[PDB]
RNA sequence: CCUUGUCGGGUAAGUUCCGACCUGCACGAAUGGCGUAACGAUGGCGGCGCUGUCUCCACCCGAGACUCAGUGAAAUUGAAAUCGCUGUGAAGAUGCAGUGUAUCCGCGGCUAGACGGAAAGACCCCGUGAACCUUUACUGUAGCUUUGCACUGGACUUUG
RNA sequence: AUUAAAAACACAGCACUCUGCAAACACGAAAGUGGACGUAUAGGGUGUGACGCCUGCCCGGUGCCGGAAGGUUAAUUGAUG
RNA sequence: GGGGCAACCACACACCGAAGCUGCGGGUGUCACGUAAGUGACGCGGUAGAGGAGCGUUCUGUAAGCCUGUGAAGGUGAGUUGAGAAGCUUGCUGGAGGUAUCAGAAGUGCGAAUGCUGACAUGAGUAACGACAAUGGGUGUGAAAAACACCCACGCCGAAAGACCAAGGGUUCCUGCGCAACGUUAAUCGACGCAGGGUUAGUCGGUUCCUAAGGCGAGGCUGAAAAGCGUAGUCGA
RNA sequence: AACCCACUCCCGUUGAAAAGGUAGGGGAUGACUUGUGGAUCGGAGUGAAAGGCUAAUCAAGCUCGGAGAUAGCUGGUUCUC
RNA sequence: GUCAAGUGAAGAAGCGCAUACGGUGGAUGCCUUGGCAGUCAGAGGCGAUGAAAGACGUGGUAGCCUGCGAAAAGCUUCGGGGAGUCGGCAAACAGACUUUGAUCCGGAGAUCUCUGAAUGGGGGAACCCACCUAGGAUAACCUAGGUAUCUUGUACUGAAUCCAUAGGUGCAAGAGGCGAACCAGGGGAACUGAAACAUCUAAGUACCCUGAGGAAAAGAAAUCAACCGAGAUUCCCUUAGUAGUGGCGAGCGAACGGGGAUUAGCCCUUAAGCUAUUUUAGCGGAACGCUCUGGAAAGUGCGGCCAUAGUGGGUGAUAGCCCCGUACGCGAAAGGAUCUUUGAAGUGAAAUCAAGUAGGACGGAGCACGAGAAACUUUGUCUGAACAUGGGGGGACCAUCCUCCAAGGCUAAAUACUACUGACUGACCGAUAGUGAACCAGUACCGUGAGGGAAAGGCGAAAAGAACCCCGGAGAGGGGAGUGAAAUAGACCUGAAACCGUAUGCGUACAAGCAGUGGGAGCCUACUUGUUAGGUGACUGCGUACCUUUUGUAUAAUGGGUCAGCGACUUAUAUUCAGUGGCAAGCUUAACCGUAUAGGGUAGGCGUAGCGAAAGCGAGUCUUAAUAGGGCGU
């Protein structure tokens, strides 16, 4: 907000030489490198997604992060009946991968301290190396051969 | 993510400070004065680890110059003397008997006498 | 210009002044030429009266300067434990080399030095710098002016 | 105005020249206003500067005024090839 | 260079003298070794500049983890460890937040720009204290009188240093209560703080009536648009 | 003499004062001085002409935009090995 | 018990160094009522029914903010709820209603002083002087309305002039002003680039006027393509930085063709016209107990429960279960808006057509295109056609083919913007940052004005904000005492550096200089008592600060009074080379769709083959009479 005229004319003042009240050397002056608003996306490839993704899915059987399941199937929309049935695998702090995100599992664990339910589609490569243990079905190992192959 | 520097400031400031107490008036207190007097108090420091090699060697040579006149040679012709023979002795420990063990020095000084140099 | 040209006057002595000579480097007639009474806080010389202007200063009266109580600035400043002399040295030394002198700390005075303080030197040069002025520099333009076509007609005539 | 009060600028007086009124001239994109509710014994411009005695020769250069005979010379026409 | 006599020529040995060389102890680049460092095997003053390898700060992930009222971040000492940037453990102050590890994202590190904004110094308890119209006693009040009030006596202006209208200012006028700040000193005093009070018009100045220069101007002309000029008119002492 | 102006000397220059003071000077019935109110403005006014004045600024004001104008030129550029 | 000679410890006016406490000062740390930029929705205007902006006035006392307007922190009504209340910077008086209409929130109305387009005439904005009409009122007034100019219309009226226009009155309807950006037109610079500068760039950009809308403009072929065809406009991605244009300089730069978003076309202001949901207020809203330390438990322990609501806020320290909230439904007396029926009228479904017109000649503009072989659109001056058996286009020009009906109109959607709201979100700020402004900020102040423009946060969990005593001027300031977890938390969290002091130790009054470094006597205080360590440093050898400019500076060359805060190689889009990765004679998508960081989308780009100015020919091709040589390539 303003600094347009030269405060005390150039030669004869004793005072250094100075043209803008509102400059990066003086006080409120101004930012001399501001940032304004950008983007940030890096461009990986489609080929170069699926090799990393095909990667950490080979890891994760060697060191035994992978449960494969018949099927998992909650009946109603309730959290504690979902408690108890990971109380039968062992588990707790999961990632649950299946294709058929139905409301009576979507409407459970949205409340639930650690356990999160995704689609095939929308496992990205941070929550697959994140959230310790990976909870898939027999249909989730079949997509991933359309998938990735 | 703005950065203010005002704390790793001030412990670069106090590490200089330290090094510099003991100096007279302004040169241990204000900064841009004390930081001229370390610069040149680590240069001196480095000339004169050469330099006392030089006020040692310069002073036990005229102490054997003293001892050894009194029983009738130089240095010099002391030094072509022991070398004459073979006796391999340091300046630092001729220096020492010229002082406190007076009566090994002239039992030395007479061999000299006797290589006759 | 050469030049304090040469000649006379005024002063004990006159590069200025007054009067002439004319050999005008480079006077000259409405960018006027030569005279001229009265007027100039105008330029230059000479004289009477008068005087601390001066030989050469002496003394007295007030307001500051000096001491005591109250209040209390400013420019300046890399840091100081801040002497002289002869050398050296980016070429004129409180600080280097040699050698003489000096017990520690104030107050009143004086200005030789600290290339003393104040001002990015104005003189001088540069910058394919800036301004504003000039003309017969170049390229244009306001304005003024010539001739076509409009607004714009008939009646006779000379003449292609 | 705040380092220059003059020998500078003014001036009464003198001459030259342009202007016949809807004037020359100036300010205005233009309407209009000054000139001037004046009318060549007036109004603009340029130089010299009361008074006295006077103001010499040169029309090649440049400018203005006068003259048209002849030369070159603009758009506009458009024969001919 | 000085004291002083350490002078010149030929000549001989001896000593002295650098961060040079050698000895001993560490470190590192390079190339090989003996596996390119299991280990060898040969080099290192440096500006402009080119190449290699690291520390720290703030925010995000890992972080509903881990540490902390038996005491966090900070501030302040002391010890100790690395070639270095720096790290680590503790004494006191402090009174509620902090971030192993490894990766990202950078407003990422100041002594200097006659740099910018607050604080404090030297000059220095130094110059000055605003016309060379002079004050001297007394009595009073008060915590305290050169400066306040009254008294007595001296001085100074008197075509102003006196009275009054116009501007302009805006409660400075008057009385109780006060004296931290202000006033170039002190103040009990004040044009200074807090609380009250205080301006009376037919005739004096305004408004009302009329106009000068000048302004605005219906209709009207002129102008790309804004707008310009101007008749009736109505403002302007 | 009031009044308007600024010729000389000294003092002042961190002044009492961003142009005064104490002594002396020039005009003082007019080409005078002055109070109130109006008119003329930025390549534009005014000017007895000095490039003078137009709010302590003038060989073309002041302010806000173009605009973070352009600078082969000065100054500065921050932790280790 | 004597002289002479030699030797020299004390003693500090004041200073130096180290430590220990203080004072000044306000940094660092932690914290926020304030900002900042986005995402997704709204709604895009207010005003002659008197606006945006203000002056003055209003409270039981007194200034200022916030509300209101002589009916003045309010009045009347409907609706919601529900026990305290009298706005904020802040005390003692006085009182109103309880269980409902008191505060308090939302809808509708009534009042609404004077200024301001300001509009009855004037003015120096918040002032003065008035009329007219109908009523009321006492030589003095009060109610209630009216009274501006311009447009349009509409009556009445009627000059020179016989008629009848100008002109003049009366009425009706509309407009005027303000607002950040957006859009279309009118007018339109310069600095700067070109290492100077006149063409050109900058640039039809800044600015200045005039219109209108919630968007505008533009639009339904006298259009483009080549003998194949495509059928309105607007916007994004490619063609392509390519053809062109250019003192052929700096530079400026298309189209054809592809891919997407969106999916309507109709015709006469003028032959003869039509132009059913959401929204402003609310309400319900689940689940915890003992035990330690502490001033105070949410923390240490030990168990249980909730869940379509577990990373919220705040409660005396770290809370899913203490408090307010968080996922779904109900709505709503009454208004508002949006889709509908609907009413009129405009929104407007809804008929031709085209004369000073096309073209032409000088002079200019716009086309990427700077008279250039210059097509085409424009219009300032001057001219001028055929009648859809005509016409005009296909980049000088001409013949042949193709393709469209000019001189009259109307149109949604994709699109641009934010002064104003509301939710939300942050690898955004954390009082020298973030708005100029967290604080009574466009204020104080500086200016004749336009205009410029600051500095200013924090006691505690809670005022429990210090009764009482002693010194003092009856004060200021202290010393106690009390509150508190803590007053060195006392009107204020922490509390650093420069600067100034007061104590304690050791050294300095015959000694010359960047004030340090190497050796080193002595003294001191501690520890086992001395290398156990620390503090002073007589004496003595070597020693002319730091930065910048430069062939060189101790330089008498530059700069710096010291401290504490801030203060300088960044971003975006294109492209080249290296490092490390993916697929590989092939690699990869941009817009845009999408349950949206996935998937689709291969248009386009780079490559797999060159030589030539070009046609062209191809592992070869160009030059040439070349098959010879030679250039480039495999």
């Amino acid at each position: 907000s303003g600094g347009g005229k030269k405060p005390w004319r150039q030669k004869g003042t004793g005072r250094a030489r100075a043209g803008t009240i509102r400059s990066p050397i003086w006080r409120g002056g101004g930012t001399t490198f501001a940032a304004k608003p950008r983007s940030h996306e890096q461009k990986l490839n489609k080929k170069m997604y699926r090799a990393a993704l095909r990667s950490i899915l080979a890891e994760l059987v060697r060191l035994d992060r992978l449960v494969v399941v018949a099927d998992f199937a909650v009946d109603a929309p309730k959290t504690k009946g979902l408690v108890a049935k990971l109380d039968t695998l062992g588990l707790k702090d999961v990632l649950i991968v299946t294709d058929g995100v139905d409301e009576n599992l979507y409407l459970a664990a949205r409340n639930l301290a650690h356990v999160d339910v995704r689609d095939v589609q929308g496992s990205d490569p941070v929550s697959l190396i994140a959230y310790d243990k990976v909870l898939v079905t027999v249909s989730a190992v079949k997509k991933f051969e359309e998938l990735l192959g | 993510a703005r950065v203010k520097r005002g704390v790793i400031a001030r412990r670069r400031h106090k590490k200089i400070l330290k090094l510099a107490k003991g100096y007279y008036g302004a040169r241990s207190r204000v900064f841009r004065v004390a930081k001229q007097a370390v610069i040149k108090a680590g240069q001196y420091a480095y000339r004169d680890r050469r330099q006392r090699k030089r006020q040692f060697r310069a002073l036990w040579i005229a102490r054997i110059n003293a001892g050894a006149r009194q029983n009738g040679l130089s240095y010099s012709r002391l030094i072509a003397g022991l070398k004459k023979a073979a006796i391999e002795i340091d300046r630092k420990v001729l220096a020492d008997l010229a002082v406190n063990e007076k009566a090994a020095f002239t039992a030395i000084v007479e061999k000299a006498k006797a290589s006759l140099a």
